[PDB]
């Protein structure tokens, strides 16, 4: 075994409700932006010194890349509308504090990046402190990632109000199969956004995986911006 | 060893 990943690892191909043009208006090919696009992710971890703090501790780093690929525009030379830069430093522990049935299994702090890799004005980044709590219990997995925005937030001053101060996730196994949930919610503003997968292996390294993305904030670009996905494609991981 | 474990994952080799 060589690489580890992070979050889950997926291609699907996606049709969006409405596509936010006025966002993107910067870019020449805007006007003539299709509604379907291909969306992927890969994530991976890298463990940088175990044992740092203990012998369940680990110092590491991550990064999860979204991209969502206007394949079908061969009009406008299918270009990418927008990817998500994702890096991430922390410092994890490996638990297992059990409370009511459930066990609390990684505890994790650190420092997380998220921006869009493009000039003005299409330039959107946030930089975060977090704490990723995950507990288990049977079929059920929960994960709660509270965080804190630091520094400057020009690019998208109100970010939080879409994006909210949490990102709660829940897996289900059925079986072989994987329901998952993940999902936002700022109560002050009314605002967030929820993403439903389901996941069944194919063989013993891919699965079939259906998404649902609803809401606010898919992507940097689309924060402020409200919409409903679904997709369909391939899976590497699913959360558990 | 764990289901979901990210951290468990990578203390593993
Ligand atoms: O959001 S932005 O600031 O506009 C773009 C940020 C992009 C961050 C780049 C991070 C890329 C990480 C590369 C992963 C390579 C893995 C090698 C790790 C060796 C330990
Ligand atoms: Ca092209
Ligand atoms: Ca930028």
């Amino acid at each position: 075994f060589t690489l580890y990943p992070y979050d889950t690892n997926y291609l699907i191909y996606t049709q969006t409700s409405d596509l936010n043009k006025e966002a993107i208006a910067s870019y020449d090919w805007a006007e003539n932006a299709r509604k379907d696009e291909v969306k992927f992710q890969l994530s991976l971890a890298f463990p940088l010194w175990r044992g740092i703090l203990g012998p369940n501790s680990v110092l590491g780093a991550s990064y999860t890349q979204k991209s969502w690929w206007q394949l079908s525009n061969s009009e406008e030379s299918s270009p990418f509308r927008e990817t998500n830069y994702e890096p991430q430093l922390f410092l994890g522990f490996a638990t297992d504090y059990r409370f009511a049935g459930w066990t609390l299994r990684d505890v994790e702090m650190g420092y997380n990046h998220d921006s869009n890799g493009r000039s003005d004005p299409t330039s959107r980044s946030w930089n975060r402190l977090y704490t990723r709590l995950m507990a288990e219990n049977g079929n059920w997995l929960v994960e709660v990632k509270p965080w804190y925005v630091v520094g400057n937030t020009d690019d998208n001053p109100d970010i939080t109000k879409y994006m909210g101060y949490y990102q709660l996730k829940i897996g289900y196994h059925l079986g072989d199969a994987v329901l998952s949930a993940k999902g936002q919610y700022n109560w002050n503003t009314g605002y967030g956004g929820a993403e439903l997968g389901l996941s069944y292996p194919i063989t013993k390294h891919v699965r079939l995986y259906t998404q649902v993305y609803s809401g606010y904030g898919e992507s940097l670009i689309d924060y402020n911006f409200n919409q409903t996905r679904v997709g369909v494609g391939v899976m590497l991981n699913d959360l558990f | 060893a764990v289901r979901g474990s990210i951290i468990a994952n990578m203390l593993q080799e």
